[PDB]
């Protein structure tokens, strides 16, 4: 998971 | 304010090539000279403009079967079926001409600029 | 001997999710606590082990509406919903609890996972 | 396009  | 998960996108292409290998959920076939397709609608529209016209129309939207064009070669549907369920384009020498055409017809502007950009390297 | 295109997966999501916000080729209702939602059985699929479980069904596989479990919260599967079609979690900490308690419900295990997650680091 |  990533901050897009 | 959202989190993304990287990999999702393709897991879910990665299922949807595992339903069509089942052949679970496919809802249309596509005939191209006398050899058929089992595929599913949504996917099909989602990777060819052609495909996105045909099922968005009144009509055609209902439809079991579709016919290609006469001209369309078999083994370059087959290339381009499998490269919108994987991602994955098997170009070759022998096959990059009936790609090319296949991908113009389908409207897959990003197959048809790589089969561009492949043949005029060995020009 | 393949080439890829890194952002097909990517593109056959976003395609994907403007047929479910133009409601093309939705052939399913998915009702929550009363509220409905519209979507296809094959995205439902490739993002749920619970939907994959439902639409592999020979009696439910051709089933128009699905009913979830009364304790589903709407704004859970909502989430959810427009996760599958986006790859984007809106986890909240007024929402995470739903959120995670409806992922477990419907299998989608890479969501109950950052929710423990982000749930363990507010202990 | 890349090789995977
Ligand atoms: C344009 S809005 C839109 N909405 C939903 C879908 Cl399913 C869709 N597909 C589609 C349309 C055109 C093209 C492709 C897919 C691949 C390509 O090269 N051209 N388009
Ligand atoms: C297991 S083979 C397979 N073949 C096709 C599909 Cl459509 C599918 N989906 C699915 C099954 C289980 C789970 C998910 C999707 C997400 C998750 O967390 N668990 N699985
Ligand atoms: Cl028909
Ligand atoms: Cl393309
Ligand atoms: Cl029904
Ligand atoms: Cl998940």
């Amino acid at each position: 998971w990533v901050i897009p | 304010s959202c989190i993304q998960f990287t990999r999702h996108a393709s897991d879910v292409l990665l299922n949807l090539n595992r339903l069509r290998s089942r052949d679970i959920l496919t809802d249309v076939v596509i005939v191209v000279s006398r050899e058929q397709f089992r595929a599913h609608k949504t996917v099909l529209m989602a990777c060819s403009g052609l495909f996105y016209s045909i099922f968005t129309d009144q009509l055609k939207c209902n439809l079991s079967v579709i016919n290609l064009d006469p001209e369309i070669n078999p083994e370059g549907f087959c290339i381009l079926l499998d490269f919108m369920y994987t991602s994955r384009l098997n170009l070759r020498e022998g096959n990059i001409m009936a790609v090319m055409a296949t991908a113009m017809y389908l409207q897959m502007e990003h197959v048809v600029d790589t089969c561009r950009k492949f043949i005029k390297a060995s020009e």
